């Protein structure tokens, strides 16, 4: 059972920035794309049920807020 | 399901070791961590104990896993925060596989009825280095005296047999 | 009946083959391998060259 | 210069891993072309389409052909576009597979031809055309009770072996010569011999060279059958957009689209949906079906056969496609076992064009009175089943006595069914079937026997068949 | 014994073999997982340490999902799985004719090894749209009700569907026995049958000389579900060797519902989410890539055919179930066997209403058409008037010309077991039936009339038989009425 | 070394971990003998059947008894074989559990006795018998209207006071008398007091000295009830193979086998198949009922009781048993209350072997005339009820007058019923019952009274019973 | 009747293991008198409640469910 947030680009910047944790409060990077669903690492200060725009201009609603990703 | 996650974490640590230009030190202290955790297996059971808090376990790693480099210690603390300290030997094996893939060192295991001389080991390395595409190659030798008069060499998951099964091949062909 | 005869012949042959292989292995075990070890190495090199 | 390796192969579903920041978009086409280095390998020419993103630079694809022979670590070429399908005047008279390649052995389409991408968004609100006018078919149930629409979606719901391929061939025989515009046939998951027979009767009847054919038959792995109808549809919508042409589109078993999606959905990592279907059973079919539209430039009148699994109309793949269609004819096994061909359920079959402002007043009153007598007879089924015809109160006897005649004058002999029975088959105009059903409702033909009405075109042929029977 | 050993010891040369191994992670319920096997391809045969074969379905990122083809009780965690390099090969050839083999092509009857040369893959593509041709050649089963009412042509798929103990296997063995004169190569694929019944099937085929041209491929009820899953694919893989050489092949699948049950087993053990009746989503694609691989090739491909006779076992005669309607929407017709007619004595118990043939009619021999259309309408009239007009009197036409001819149609269309009739004798007896010559022979003696009439035709009316055998049309109708009315004077009514 | 550790215990499912390379094969037996070392522990004698290989050197087993008292780390014996069960003449007249251990208090079987493995592959295609031959029972309704087959599977439909145990017991007596074989009763998942009653019936009827009983009953875990038919069948296979004789193999309530397999599958965590059944329903039923076959050595013919849940013959657990059956003997309450023993319903009982190519032309024609005569008598029951016994016709009166003689000639005197009725009982060979029913059909015995036909063996015996009355 | 009756009770508000262990306590009280020669009647009022309670315990212990989610 692998977690969604275990991506070698994301694990790299958490081992590099382990002593000084930087906050991903407003930006976020995509983990998965499929069928109208996006998991997003980061977005530390999102609200539940929030309008969220992508890099295209497409809006999205943040329903699930798990421990290290945003559904 | 643990080896793919160990490959994930080891690829992250490998990219860090290449971007910092310190691959040899990370390889050396990952070998040290693997030897230290293969020496005593009670350390993982100690760090799985619930009455120890997370900060106490981080203090145990910071006091015990000292002398290793900073990305290795940050990797171990990141595994401790993610409850993935059980896969540290798997991380070490996958990381040393990536390091040997980077350096071009291949791993081979040769089974011979006699102990092979060093010139024969260098000859086998020079033969199979062009065969697997790697630059250099290593041989580990175990006698296993059930074998009779030949070498049975294995590179990864491919076996190069010429020791006994010629006779087994011919008695399977006669029957 | 003919099939049974053929089967019997095959069985006898298999038994003989099995007996021969074990004996051959024992003979190989008895035989000195110092000469053999060098030869095996040469054979391995030849095999590598072939492949 | 940026290519990917194969990570996982699970049936029709392949995982490909690319470099960081060079992975494709969703729905782009990926080519695997392998050279079979040694004896332990097989030559491969695969096209993969992207379906998901998984993270760690990996990509979840669906194969368009069989994955037998794929090795992990095999190199994958990105194309940077979806599956592009050749289109133009060069597709008229040709037969294509799912990749847009010709399979009729008449040549190869040149590389400088125009290739539209398969995956485009549907036509918008302001582009559509909502005119309603009758498409005349020559079939008595279809003309009387569920009138088809020239430019609307048409659905042929039926079970297994009930008559919807015979009905799709009868509609080709009645409409496709008379149409005067481009036809497109998409064969999604039907028999391969039904693609051979249909191609040769297009060749014999001259409807080819104004017809573009695409076959994705039931031998194909489901990644093909999910994209066959999209290839036939991009071929049709080229004509109705870039040429403004009237297009007939025929799809036999568009159920096989959703079934092929269900066969892949489990391997894509999705939870089971209603029954065994994907969770995306409505949006995958809506992104297909809502591209089959009539717009301001041209119209596509699409007649679609729709399979119904285990004769269960409540199943999600037949149920979610009733909302897409303008006119439907629901075929019944209970009517096909009675010898009533076409076995169209006269009550359950509907249309958006059975209105008094469209078919006229007289057509509408004859249709509604036919449906009223058939509904009253369906209500009397239980009393007839247990107590018999003896206790009905002398108007219900007249309802049954007329409704047997109406139910058998809905059956008709086909031109296509001449190979089944030897009977030559008929083409009944709308005025004559309305007149015939009106004369049955008036009581003019109560004296004739009820077996004299089976498999008969017009009502004078009822008269002459009863005359030959000896009444 | 001692000569060939010395010759092969003088003929051998030394070599070093590669192995390409992997190690087992899990074994359970006939399905394994395995580490290693880096260069294995999908669908490849793998071989375990004890000699059991396996099929790589799933290639995942660190392990290979292997489906064990045989007894899985000898395979343990830690065993060594090596490659073969081949994608699902069965041995094919002329040398496989007359043998009883498992779906991997290994001999089970115990008459020695099967010495073939070539192999074909199990999952190969079907012939294309332009590679086919319309079915126009007759496949004569020898059953009168089939060859008259629901005819079968070379190249189609005729479902034979019915309940248990209805005579599906008997119809299969009759139509395999009848192919002795023809150039047809039969294949009987037995899927989930009792192996004693397959033993008696092989013996009743060798009694009628049928094992000189047929192949029996057995996968019994005790075998694991992977061997039950690959029996019909081995059947077509052994048939297409002769199909693509130009020959004509008949392939019978005994109980494809017992293939569907076993694929349901094999996929629920892989934990795939099931659908209606707990079948997987690709239970249609299972039968569809099988039966659509059975075609009638064109003259450019060779002209050979592969006519398939799949079976589906129903429960209480429900033809509107899930696996029956999946197979009806693949095949080119059905022969539906009643249990009511089977227990009322009508054997073969063909329900002529629910049975239909699509390319048949274009398959009949230009005499059976003219002779059997009236037979089909008479039988439909009889079985739709008998259920309603059992009690009470009626008019003279429905009392005589429907019922008293339809009882004779029923008595004509009955057969004995393992006795197929040539098609000219079927044409002549249905001619005598439909032209009104059995209206004076009573109902209880129509079968004895037929049995004596065939012996009459073998002696006196030989020119009529040779005329239908060469011309395929009926003879002159006066010349045939003379022979039938001359036999009727010889017949004793009793 | 094959000494393992218990890792997980959860209900009847035990997970055991061995060393690498020393894993036990699937279906092997794993013994746990643990004597308590202090007062905080429980003495345990418990065996386990290996069911899966989970990886990480771990093995998931199923348990044959209660798992209460097991400790994680308790050591497990690997036996290196499946459940080895004693075979031979030492099993005849004994009652056994699924492990091959005597429930009886007569004594223990010694360690030097031969023990055959419970899991065997079915006999091959080359070893089976090519011809279908009839197992002759001497019970006239059986061997005249629903004839058995050496190597056949037969469904007993009935129970609860219609004479099922008496029919079973008379089958044992007749087969072990005339054919020389033995029998094996495998009581799969059926309750303890009916096993006790069946034991005492066969004890005081003398039948038990020629049979072996295996009871795996309701109080046992599902893995213990699933393997009962296999451990009775491996006792029947010794006398089929080594002795070469024709053996009966009774499985009381074969539905309990299927539902115990469903319970073991639900404990093993498998995804359920159609309805509530295991995915391997047809495969488990095939691995059971393809070892019940006729070889060149001998045969095993099994008489089996089927429950048919929800009165549904299309339910998968009836529907997969019926694909292996060859005959059904419907036992009826109405024929038992009428005074006909055995209570085998003649019209409902069908057989695959009742065919002219198997038994013969004469037996087939006599049996079909008997069935038509009884069917017409059952149709004329309503006419006699609403109209009276007379004034139907001459032919209807004649067919009633022959059919009632037929339906009373079907009953026999059993050897097992000699202890209750005093008359010795009869074995009626099949040629004599064909001749007797042909002579009743031809009208040779119309003048005798019809109460002489009741409960008698042959047709000469009804001659002497009519002249004695 | 309370001169010879023992009453074992597990109400609906009691935890599901007490509902599960009520009848086994009933036969544990009964077998002590059975193996001394006495005669015991044991009455199980609604064993379907025990079936529901053991369903609850097996599902909260996440043992794999069967028909009607009973273990
Ligand atoms: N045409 C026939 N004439 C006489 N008897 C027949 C005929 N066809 C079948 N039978 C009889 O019916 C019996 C069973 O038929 P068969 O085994 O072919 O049915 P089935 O559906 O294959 O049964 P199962 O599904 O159990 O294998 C056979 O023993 C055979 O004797
Ligand atoms: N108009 C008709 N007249 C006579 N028979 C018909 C007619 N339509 C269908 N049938 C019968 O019903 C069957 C349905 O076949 P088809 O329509 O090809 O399959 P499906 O309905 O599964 O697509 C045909 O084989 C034919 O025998
Ligand atoms: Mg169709
Ligand atoms: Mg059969």
């Amino acid at each position: 059972s692998i977690r969604a947030e275990e991506i070698s680009a994301l694990i790299k910047q958490q081992i590099e920035n382990y002593e000084s944790q930087i906050q991903v409060s407003d930006v976020g990077t995509v983990i998965q794309v499929g069928d109208g669903i996006a998991r997003a690492h980061g977005l530390d200060n999102v609200m539940s049920g929030e309008l969220v725009e992508f890099a295209n201009g497409v809006m999205g609603m943040a329903l699930n807020l798990e421990e290290n990703n945003v559904g | 399901n643990q080896e793919v996650i160990a490959k994930r974490y080891a690829s992250a640590l490998f990219q860090i070791a290449l971007e910092q230009g310190q691959l040899d030190r990370i390889e050396e202290d990952v070998r040290a961590v693997r030897q230290a955790l293969a020496e005593n297996g009670e350390f993982l059971s100690l760090l799985s104990y619930p009455k120890l808090s997370l900060d106490q376990k981080k203090a145990l790693i910071a006091e015990a896993f000292a002398g290793v480099s900073t990305p290795v210690q940050n990797t171990l603390l990141l595994l401790l925060e993610r409850h993935r300290f059980g896969l540290v030997p798997e991380l070490a094996e996958q990381f040393l596989a990536l390091v040997d893939d980077a350096r071009g060192i291949a791993k081979a295991v040769a089974y011979s009825a006699r102990p092979l001389t060093d010139e024969e080991l260098r000859a086998l390395s020079d033969v199979f280095a062009q065969k697997v595409g790697k630059q250099t190659l290593e041989i580990e030798n175990i006698i296993d005296p059930e074998l009779i008069g030949g070498v049975r060499l294995r590179i990864g998951n491919r076996i190069y047999d010429g020791s006994v099964s010629g006779q087994l091949e011919r008695i399977r062909r006669q029957l | 009946i003919e099939r049974e005869k053929e089967q019997a012949m095959a069985a006898l042959r298999e038994q003989v083959a099995s007996l021969s292989v074990l004996i051959a292995s024992k003979v190989i075990e008895k035989e000195l391998t110092e000469q053999d070890q060098r030869k095996l190495i040469e054979a391995y090199i030849k095999d590598v060259q072939e492949v | 210069m940026t290519r990917g390796r194969v990570i996982q192969v699970m049936g029709p579903v392949v995982d490909v891993k690319f470099e960081n920041g060079h992975l494709p978009a969703i729905y782009n086409a990926l080519k695997i072309q392998h050279k079979a280095r040694n004896e332990n390998e097989v030559d491969i020419d695969l096209t993969l389409e992207v379906a998901l993103h998984l993270g760690d630079d990996t990509v979840r694809t669906i194969a368009m052909a069989s994955t037998d022979g794929l090795i992990r670590g095999m190199e994958v070429i990105d194309t940077g576009a979806p599956i592009s399908v050749p289109v133009g005047e060069v597709t008229l008279g040709r037969v294509f597979n799912v990749l847009g390649e010709p399979i009729d052995l008449e040549g190869d389409i040149p590389a400088d031809a125009r290739r539209d991408p398969i995956h485009r968004p549907a036509p918008k609100f302001e582009e559509l055309a909502t005119e309603v006018e009758i498409l005349e078919t020559g079939i008595k149930v279809v003309d009387l009770l569920a009138p088809y629409i020239k430019g609307g979606k048409i659905g042929l719901f039926g079970g297994a072996g009930v008559g919807k391929t015979v009905l799709i061939q009868e509609l080709i025989h009645n409409i496709a010569q008379e149409h005067g515009g481009i036809s497109v046939f998409a064969g999604v998951g039907e028999r391969t011999r039904e693609g051979n027979d249909l191609y040769h009767e297009m060749k014999d009847s001259g409807v080819i060279s104004k017809t573009a054919m695409v076959f994705g038959q039931m031998n194909e792995p489901p990644g093909a059958r999910m994209r066959v109808a999209l290839t036939g549809l991009t071929m049709a919508e080229y004509f109705r957009d870039e040429q403004g042409q009237d297009v007939l589109l025929f799809i036999d078993n568009i159920f096989r689209f959703t079934q092929a999606g269900s066969e892949v959905s489990a391997l894509l990592g999705r939870m089971p949906s209603a029954v065994g279907y994907q969770p995306t059973l409505a949006t995958e079919m809506g992104q297909l079906q809502e591209r089959i539209t009539s717009t301001a430039k041209g119209s596509i009148t699409s007649i679609q056969a729709i399979y119904v699994p285990a004769d269960d109309y409540t199943d999600p793949a037949p149920a979610t496609t009733f909302s897409h269609l303008d006119a439907t004819t629901n075929l019944e096994r209970k009517l096909a076992e009675m010898g009533i061909y076409p076995a169209v359920d006269p009550l359950a079959s509907t249309s958006r064009a059975l209105a008094p402002e469209i078919v006229g007043e007289e057509h509408y009153q004859v249709a509604r009175k036919v449906q009223q007598t058939l509904q009253r007879y369906k209500e009397l089924q239980d009393i007839i089943a247990i107590l018999g015809m003896d206790e009905l109160s002398d108007e219900d006897k007249l309802v049954v006595h007329r409704a047997r005649r109406i139910q058998f004058f809905l059956s008709q002999n086909f031109h296509v069914a001449e190979q089944f029975t030897g009977q030559p088959g008929s083409y009944v105009p709308v005025k004559e079937t309305v007149r015939g059903f009106k004369e049955i409702l008036e009581g003019k033909y109560d004296h004739l026997p009820e077996d004299a009405f089976r498999l008969v075109g017009r009502i004078e042929e009822v008269v002459e068949k009863a005359k030959a029977m000896g009444v | 014994i001692s000569a060939l050993i010395k010759q092969q010891i003088e003929n051998y040369e030394s070599q070093i073999q590669v192995s390409d191994v992997g190690t087992v992670i899990q074994v359970g319920d006939g399905i394994a997982r395995a580490h290693g096997l880096d260069n294995v391809m999908s669908g490849e045969l793998v071989e375990f340490a004890n000699g059991v074969m396996g099929m790589a379905l799933n290639l995942e990122e660190n392990n290979v999902g292997i489906v064990i083809l045989g007894p899985y009780t000898g395979i343990k965690e830690g065993d060594e799985v090596r490659r073969t390099g081949r994608i699902m090969e069965v041995p094919v050839g002329e040398a496989l004719i007359g043998r009883v083999v498992n779906p991997l092509g290994q001999p089970v009857d115990g008459l020695g090894p099967v010495e073939t040369t070539e192999t074909r893959p199990i999952e190969s593509p079907a012939p294309g749209v332009m590679d086919r041709r319309s079915v126009h050649e007759p496949l004569q089963t020898g059953i009168k009700a089939i060859d008259a009412l629901v005819p079968i042509g070379r190249g189609q798929r005729e479902l034979i569907i019915g309940d248990r103990q209805t005579g599906k296997t008997s119809v299969a063995i009759d139509t395999i026995i009848n192919q002795k004169d023809q150039n047809m190569i039969s294949i009987y694929v037995a899927i989930g049958q009792k192996e004693s019944t397959v033993r008696t099937v092989v013996e009743t085929l060798r009694k009628h000389g049928a094992l000189d041209y047929t192949i029996v491929v057995t996968a019994s009820a005790s075998q694991p579900a992977p061997l039950l899953f690959l029996a019909p694919y081995a059947g077509v893989a052994m048939g297409e060797y002769f199909m693509y050489k130009g020959k004509h092949v008949l392939v019978v699948y005994d109980d494809l519902s017992k293939q569907a049950a076993a694929y349901r087993e094999l996929s629920l053990l892989l934990r795939r989410p099931p659908g209606r009746e707990a079948y997987p989503g690709d239970i249609f694609y299972l039968h569809s890539r099988l039966l659509e691989r059975a075609a009638k090739l064109s003259d450019a491909k060779g002209g050979g055919s592969l006519t398939a006779l799949p079976f589906v076992e129903t429960q209480a005669g429900d033809i509107s179930a899930y696996i029956p309607t999946n197979v009806i929407s693949i095949t080119d017709g059905q022969i539906f066997l009643q249990s009511d007619l089977f227990f009322s004595g009508v054997r073969p118990a063909i329900n002529a209403g629910l049975s239909v043939s699509r390319v048949g009619g274009a398959a009949q021999i230009k005499a059976m058409k003219k002779v059997a259309g009236t037979l089909r309408l008479d039988l439909a009239a009889y079985r739709e008037l008998e259920a309603f007009a059992q009690f009470g009197s009626d008019l003279d036409k429905a009392t005589q010309a429907k019922l008293a001819r339809g009882a004779r149609t029923v008595e004509v269309l009955k057969q004995d077991l393992h006795q197929p009739i040539p098609v000219e004798k079927q044409v002549l007896i249905i001619y005598a039936l439909t032209r009104g010559f059995l209206d004076d022979i009573p109902v209880e003696d129509v079968r004895r009339f037929e049995k004596e009439f065939y012996l009459f035709l073998d002696q006196n009316g030989q020119h009529l038989l040779e005329h239908i055998r060469t011309t395929k049309d009926l003879p002159n109708e006066d010349d045939l009425n003379k022979a039938i009315e001359a036999f009727k004077k010889t017949f004793v009514v009793s």
